């Protein structure tokens, strides 16, 4: 029978996969969960006792936790939403182009590639007045870090720079795919260049541009160096992370450090459910 | 529109020229239909004029203006695909619509005509299934579909009735040939099969290894052969050929001589000797010598040769036999003959329909 | 056409500039003298390669980029591996590709490391992999192989149809056809996981600054950001960007080797 | 046998492994000290710490902690304090000539549970070309601020304004100099408004940061300033007063023989020319820096932190680091003993001029070398004698950030309600109760 | 080995049964041709015998056992698809060695033999280009080697001379039948083209919406067809069709009179009385009346109609006419007719040749 000996190939074939994630992350999670129910603090790990659901209704009531979660809410949109706007572009010119795309290729995906701690230091120095290249160019006595509204959007620009790399890498490599056979016959019905990428290029890569969006927009959620380095939590404008951070590593709260994740974790599974049940074309379809 | 070529080509790296020095004009409302080997450049001259392959040299012209430039959007021409090339993603009705819904049409009336041709195209109903449900003798028809709707400046078609049953096949090219002349429009059509040629083509035009060979009327093509290729490939089965010794009153063949009709034997004399020629006749202008009239058997020449084997179509057998000596057999012989396996029989030629050829250059002697 | 290549022209300059210039401004705070670090000038003057021979004196900074490469090499060839089987699994196979199998993969990406990495650190103190190779390795599989289940596996599901039924019907075993119909075919998918897979393990920290202490496993990342200075609370500005020009070159030279394969 | 491992900050190697090869040597062969690296991030070097300790690491033995931390890492049970030594010598080491800040910075309910090692302080740094002489109050520096904005010279302040823990610093400084403090000295209760000199002393801490922060012609950047840009802001010479620790000295020296600074042009000095080396740090001969440093005293001075009220010295808040023996370690008198060792004089000697880390024991202030290296000796331990401290407290890393939080950023001040905002914020931090913002 | 179908059926989920029922055995190095309309069962039976679809209800059987649960590498049967399936990164060489790389078989031998079916199917030279450079005939003639190199336990085939012209279909149908009388290897083919199965077929089945129609040599299909639809399947032009009334000698037709054969009266006497008679005839068995000669005269039976329209093919005239009456029409008539444009024919049948079929039920009374 050929069922009977696919499932048992199948099985075999996951073995090391499952093993792995199941053996390392199980009692991690489990463990994550389980300290979230009861007042542990890392400074008297003897003196803790079952607390209940109160770590939950303490952090959920609190107006720093919405502060935080509004602004990372609002950078992930607005961010999600320029990155794959510019993500298609930078995808269709490294495809297209003519001129020596090895040249395009690389230079296009080098600043994945730069360190975290050197890209948020590069745009937290370019930014200081009198001391960073473009931040003279604003008129005198601006220095944007200062207030929200343009450091939210310096944020913004240092983030859409580093990651839109990402994006544009996944739709090449998606698009990639399309018979070019199904371009020509768009194009000789009459298709102009515009009227084709949304009625057959898109359409066709649909199913590899939830891969980019998800996995993009889960990580986006959990922004931290960008936010920690430059302009490290000022004027209101501290991500989710940074609030985890901050109630974990530097204050021993595990009882409460650990509910700050659980919280984010359901948070960014919803966005992940919302969007493989609008999409349908997902892995397990 | 008009359509011109002016020494039109296409050339590849290892350079093979695919195309070469083609050269026509095409008149509105005409149905040329285009004939010749696989691999000899056909869809690449399609592919040429719909703009899907840059020009290498020459010139291309639609209505009086050149477009050689111009990108296929912009020269307005419907084709259908070697392939039959179909989306995923879009049920066949609005996979037919697709191009209307480019061409910007009022939302009502591009399902108006969809559901019109869905029946002129035999599709049944417009269905809404996706295309891998689709047979290949399905998905042909929905791919023509997209192209019968739009109304070009000329249709290309590439084998579009090829994975058709032979029902479907004849109502479909009625179907065609309906529509091609409702709408006036210039059409070229490619195919394999010369009895679609030789019923759909206003002309027709025969091309080998890149380069055009003959363009007429399918009766231009099957009465006057340019070549021993031409001759060769037109007809159902291919003509006969037999090398021969010119006479001075007809030719000597090697089982006899016939005298060559007097108009005809004067432009053997206005024309240039070769030093051997070889002889055309249509197998079905072979016959027994018994079932021809006196008025027949009078300009007739009869022999004899030995039944071998036959095969047999109802109205028709194709007697099969071989001879002695080199070669440049079949005789497709009539309903009332009484041929048997093993017998000789004798046989009988209208010897006006012998076509000639020069035996070193393959062209023919008896065309104008 | 002159047009046309004018177009390309333009586009490849802008996308080229548009890209590099805060790559620029890095390489500029890297030769810059500690004098004008902070001058306010995108095109350095009067420049000084101390800042590299700052970072390469003594071998603490040049052990940990060869354990970076060590790592992140080794995290790519294995997480490609165990990736691509899972995703070949859940892309044609009929019953492993359960949503229960996608449920489990997304919740190791989809939770955050700050909460796992204490556990994860009282694990290796009992195992005795803490600070060395395998004990940071299998974090980074772990955390990585998510992404390349599910990037391959939308890539695995995509090759068409018949190709599978020809390998079939021309008799070949499910893992040669996958071999040699298969991977060939999907290549683009391959090299993108691999890129991706080895981008992330390049640069990731949560993991590197609390699983490592000493040179047999600190790593370029966590290397370059516990650089020393003239103070406790004084930025060693010229000392990063030196490390970052540094530690890009290799993130440079993977992709210029595997971007041959990414056509149609 | 036998090894203690002393911990460290990832900065202090360079001292600290040769320090511990010097004890190496001078032991006697019983047992060696074998330095080891913490993070360079502070809130980073707590966490490695405190898991070892929880994880009952057996390969820790010696910490240095930073001056904040004794209060936690006593109550934690972490830091065993000195009068639990097998020897009965640690307490006895400590305090003999130990300097009385610093001293008392240790303690948590008036046990020792560490011995200071290191020690620091802010100062003023003024233009001396500038002005006749320094302020020695706040409405002064403003005063002199107001008069070169108006006279078309400098008008920043440098100062710590940003969210970080300096702005704790500062405004603890200012806190403790006006009479006031944080938190009752058991860390049980928020005294800033208990009284009404309290709340004065609060109110006047809060309208003088207003005031510097808000004044005409201060920089655009002052919510955002930490020591980097303090130091800068002078070099650059934008402002003319600045507040910073002492290491400023040698770095304007060093920027000035590289010619980073317009107001002392000695790159053009053909005998400092080659005082840099070949890793482009500053090395000089003795005459060199004389040179440097005599040039530097035409244009550039320091001075006595100034003060919140008239003819009063500031009470400064320290910074340092304090020595402990750990609670997992299995070599206790051995690591006692190694204590013992790293604070010897010859070792706080290196520590401070090789080092450049400020000694805790109070002879080497008399040494002409010492003298030579640290200028400024004579306000240092002035200052280090009648030192201010931050809140020590086991949550105080819980009242830091919220404190830190309530004050940024320092333009939105208003001292009234800043002061009931603060009374409110810091008793929800020794309640335990809410996020950590 | 034998194969053998037994109630096999095929349906999808709208279910709709693509096959229904259908049951054969084929006999060891057995030719069958699978014919029908578009979209009827065939490639799914194909696809039910390969085992790249599973069958719903019934069973299939190979060499005297049950293979339902059975992998396709098992059953090791040849298959060319109806897309002819290609491997696009490997070349041509590559692509018609991979049976043999599969297979494990040495270098050199492997070579000799892409050499010596590359000569075997007159594909080309050794071309060894990647598949996406070819025209379309060259890839199904590519498609073709994977297939023939390998001398399986059997051959299926989906339209494996579709897309080619003539003058190769006429060649490789010959070396198909060649080999696979050389190997003795039970084969199923499947098209469009109804002439093949007259030359190919050990027998041919006929199938419509995915059920059985006849199953026969092609001469049975052709003189002895079971039913209404296979008697229109086969042969050229369509078989012409009229209602008529029974006789007690014969038939009454709409146009004339015909006194039947006994046997086939009694025949119609054996069966049940229909309301109607339906009769048939081939074109090819209508003549002229001055085709009559002294014995034709006798057997035959004479009527008379306008020709509708007159078209020739040289060695036949294709005589369209309507008569009168309802049709339940085409002559083909000898290259000797002297008919011309629109004339009026006296037209003459061989009585023996007609067919007659109960007008409820659709079968044929003729048949015996
Ligand atoms: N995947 C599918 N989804 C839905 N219906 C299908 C599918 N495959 C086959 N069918 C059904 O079977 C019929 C087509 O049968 P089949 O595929 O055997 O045609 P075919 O034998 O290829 O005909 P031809 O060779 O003339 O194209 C259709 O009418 C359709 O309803
Ligand atoms: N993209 C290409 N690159 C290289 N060579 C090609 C390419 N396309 C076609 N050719 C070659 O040039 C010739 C052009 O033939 P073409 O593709 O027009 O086939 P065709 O004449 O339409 O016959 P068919 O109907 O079988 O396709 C082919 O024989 C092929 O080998
Ligand atoms: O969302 C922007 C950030 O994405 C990346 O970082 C995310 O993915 C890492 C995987 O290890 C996580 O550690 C990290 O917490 C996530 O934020 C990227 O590395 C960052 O540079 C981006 O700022
Ligand atoms: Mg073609
Ligand atoms: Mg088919």
């Amino acid at each position: 029978d050929d069922k009977k000996s696919e499932r048992r190939l199948a099985f075999w074939l996951i073995a090391p996969a499952v093993l792995l994630m199941l053996a390392v992350t199980a009692y991690p999670i489990g463990y994550a969960v389980w300290l979230s129910l009861q007042r542990y603090n890392l400074a008297e790990p003897h003196d803790t006792e079952f607390i209940g659901l109160a770590n939950y209704v303490t952090v959920l009531t609190d107006g720093y936790w919405w502060t935080a979660f509004a602004v990372t809410l609002g950078i992930t949109v607005v961010s999600v939403a320029i990155e794959f706007a510019l993500g298609l572009a930078l995808a269709l010119v490294m495809h297209r182009t003519i001129f020596g795309k090895g040249a395009v290729r690389t230079a296009i995906l080098i600043p994945y590639g730069i360190v975290t701690v050197a890209a948020s230091y590069s745009w937290y120095y370019a930014w200081t007045p009198g001391t960073g290249y473009l931040a003279n160019l604003l008129p005198e006595g601006s220095a944007p870090l200062t207030d929200q509204l343009p450091s939210l959007a310096i944020v913004v620009l240092a983030e859409v720079w580093k990651t839109t790399p990402f994006m544009a890498l996944l739709l090449l490599a998606g698009l990639a795919l399309v018979p070019q056979d199904l371009l020509n016959a768009a194009q000789v019905d009459g298709a102009g260049p515009w009227k084709r990428l949304t009625k057959v290029i898109l359409p066709m890569i649909k199913p590899a541009i939830l891969v980019a969006l998800l996995f993009r927009t889960l990580d986006a959620f959990r922004i931290f160096d960008n936010i920690y380095i430059l302009t490290g939590g000022s004027n209101d404008t501290g991500s989710v992370s940074i609030l985890g951070y901050d109630n974990l590593f530097k204050a021993f709260n595990v009882g409460l450090g650990s509910a700050i994740s659980v919280l984010i974790f359901l948070s960014v599974a919803i966005i992940a459910f919302i969007y493989i049940k609008i999409f349908g074309a997902a892995a397990p379809g | 529109a008009e359509i011109v070529l002016d020494r039109v080509t296409k050339s590849y790296p290892d350079v093979r020229a695919a195309v070469k020095e083609f050269s026509m004009t095409i008149a509105d409302g005409e149905f040329i239909i285009l004939v010749g080997p696989s691999g000899c450049g056909k869809s690449t001259t399609l592919n040429m004029i719909a703009g899907l392959e840059e020009i290498t040299s020459g010139e291309l012209r639609i209505g009086g203006e050149r477009v050689n430039e111009k990108a296929p959007k912009d020269r307005d021409i419907a084709m259908v695909f070697q392939s039959y090339a179909l989306y995923p993603h879009m049920t066949v009705r609005q996979n037919i619509a697709f191009p209307l819904t480019l061409a910007k049409v009022p939302k009502a009336e591009i399902a108006a005509k969809v559901e019109e041709t869905a029946k002129i195209l035999d599709l049944s109903e417009l269905l809404d299934r996706k295309p891998g449900q689709l047979s290949g003798g399905q998905r042909q028809r929905v791919a023509m579909g997209r192209a019968i709707v739009r109304s070009p400046k000329a249709f290309l078609m590439d084998q579009p009735l090829s994975n058709l049953d032979a029902k479907l096949r004849v109502q479909m090219r009625a179907e065609i040939s309906r529509l091609q002349d409702r709408l006036g429009t210039t059409t070229v059509y490619v195919t394999h099969d010369q009895t679609e040629a030789m019923t759909l083509g206003d002309r027709v035009v025969v091309m080998l290894a890149g380069e055009v060979q003959q363009i007429g009327t399918p009766d231009e093509l099957y009465s006057s052969p340019a070549n021993l290729f031409v001759a060769g490939f037109i007809g159902s089965p291919a003509m006969n050929f037999f090398p021969a010794t010119r006479t001075d009153v007809g030719v000597r063949l090697p089982f006899g001589e016939v005298t060559l009709t007097p108009h005809m034997l004067d432009l053997l004399d206005k024309q240039a000797r070769p030093e051997n020629i070889i002889v055309g006749i249509r197998p079905e202008h072979i016959e027994d010598s018994a079932l021809l009239d006196g008025y027949a058997r009078i300009r007739a020449l009869t022999f004899s040769v030995r039944a071998d084997i036959v095969e047999s179509l109802g109205a028709d057998k194709y007697v099969h036999f071989t001879t002695e000596g080199a070669g440049a057999f079949i005789a497709r012989v009539s309903a009332d003959s009484r041929v048997r396996t093993g017998e000789q029989i004798e046989l009988a030629i209208d010897t006006t329909k012998l076509s000639i050829f020069d035996a070193a250059t393959g062209l023919n002697l008896t065309r104008d | 056409d002159a047009r046309r290549a004018t177009w390309w022209s333009v586009v490849n300059i802008l996308v080229i500039v548009y890209a590099l210039i805060p790559v620029l401004w890095i390489l500029s705070l890297s030769l810059k003298p500690t004098s004008s670090v902070k001058d306010g000038k995108l095109i350095p003057t009067e420049i000084t390669f101390a800042n590299y021979k700052a970072i390469f004196s003594g071998d603490a900074f040049t052990s940990a980029l060869f354990n970076s490469i060590g790592i992140g090499l080794i995290t790519t060839i294995i997480a490609v591996v165990i990736g691509g089987m899972a995703a070949y699994a859940v892309a044609r196979l009929q019953f492993p590709g359960k949503q229960l199998l996608i449920g489990v993969a997304l919740l190791i990406a989809m939770f955050p490391h700050i909460s796992l990495v204490t556990p994860i650190f009282n694990m290796w103190r009992g195992i005795g992999l803490f600070d060395t190779w395998p004990g940071l390795i299998i974090p980074y599989i772990t955390f990585a192989l998510p992404l390349a289940i599910y990037t391959l596996s939308a890539f695995f599901r995509e090759i068409p149809w018949d190709l599978e039924k020809a390998a079939k019907m021309d008799g070949a075993t499910p893992a040669q056809a996958f071999r040699k119909v298969i991977a060939p075919l999907a290549a683009p998918g391959i090299v993108t996981a691999a890129i991706l897979v080895f981008i992330f393990a390049w640069n990731d920290l949560l993991l590197a600054l609390s699983l490592t202490a000493t040179q047999r496993a600190i790593t370029a990342p966590v290397a370059i950001a516990n650089f020393t200075g003239s103070s406790q609370f004084e930025e060693p500005t010229g000392s990063i960007a030196a490390g970052a020009m540094v530690i890009t070159i290799p993130i440079i030279i993977f992709v210029l080797i595997f971007q041959r394969r990414i056509v149609a | 046998g036998i090894v203690i491992n002393y911990y460290t900050p990832a900065n202090e190697e360079a001292t600290f492994k040769a320090v511990a090869n010097r004890c190496n040597e001078q032991l006697g062969g019983r047992f060696q000290i074998a330095q080891r690296n913490l993070p360079k991030g502070a809130d980073d070097q707590r966490l490695q710490l405190a898991r070892r300790l929880t994880g009952n690491d057996k390969s820790l033995d010696v910490m240095a902690l930073d001056v904040v931390w004794t209060a936690e890492f006593a109550e934690a049970g972490w830091a065993v304090p000195l009068s639990e030594d097998p020897a009965g010598l640690a307490e006895a080491d400590a305090t003999e000539n130990t300097l009385p800040g610093p001293l008392e910075t240790a303690r948590w309910q008036d046990e020792l549970y560490a011995a200071p090692i290191t020690t620091n302080t802010q100062l003023l740094w003024y233009r001396a070309d500038l002005m006749p002489a320094p302020p020695t109050t706040w409405d002064g520096m403003l005063d002199e601020a107001n008069r070169l904005y108006r006279e078309g010279g400098p008008s920043w302040i440098a100062v710590q304004g940003k969210q970080y823990e300096g702005m704790v610093v500062w405004f603890n400084t200012l806190l403790q100099s006006a009479g006031g403090q944080v938190l009752s000295d058991d860390g049980q209760r928020v005294t800033l408004t208990d009284t009404p000199e309290h709340r004065a002393a609060t109110v006047k801490a809060l309208r003088i940061i207003k005031s510097v922060a808000t004044a005409p012609g201060a920089d655009p950047s002052i919510t955002q300033t930490d020591e980097n840009t303090a130091r800068l802001a002078l070099e650059q010479g934008k402002a003319a007063l600045e507040v910073n620790w002492p290491y400023v000295l040698p770095s304007l020296l060093e920027n000035a023989v590289k010619g980073g600074v317009s107001f002392l042009p000695l790159d053009g000095d053909p005998a400092l020319q080659g005082s840099i080396n070949d890793v482009g740090t500053f090395s000089p001969t003795d005459e060199q820096f004389d040179i440097a440093f005599d040039a530097s005293k035409k244009v550039f001075g320091f001075a006595p932190y100034p003060g919140v009220n008239p003819d009063e010295p500031a009470r400064v808040t320290l910074g340092g680091l304090n020595l402990a023996v750990a609670s997992t370690s299995q070599h206790k008198a051995e690591a006692f003993e190694a204590i013992r060792c790293l604070r010897n004089v010859e070792n706080q000697r290196y520590t401070s001029i090789e080092g450049g880390l400020p000694a805790v024991r109070t002879s080497l202030y008399d040494d002409p070398a010492f003298q030579k290296k640290y200028p400024q000796y004579e306000i240092i331990r002035q200052q280090l004698t009648n030192a201010a401290v931050r809140p020590a407290t086991p949550v105080y890393q819980a009242v830091s950030t919220r404190m830190s939080a309530t004050l940024a950023p320092i333009s939105d001040i208003d001292p009234e309600r800043t002061a009931d905002e603060l009374t409110e914020a810091v008793q929800k931090a020794i309640d335990g109760k809410g996020l950590i913002p």
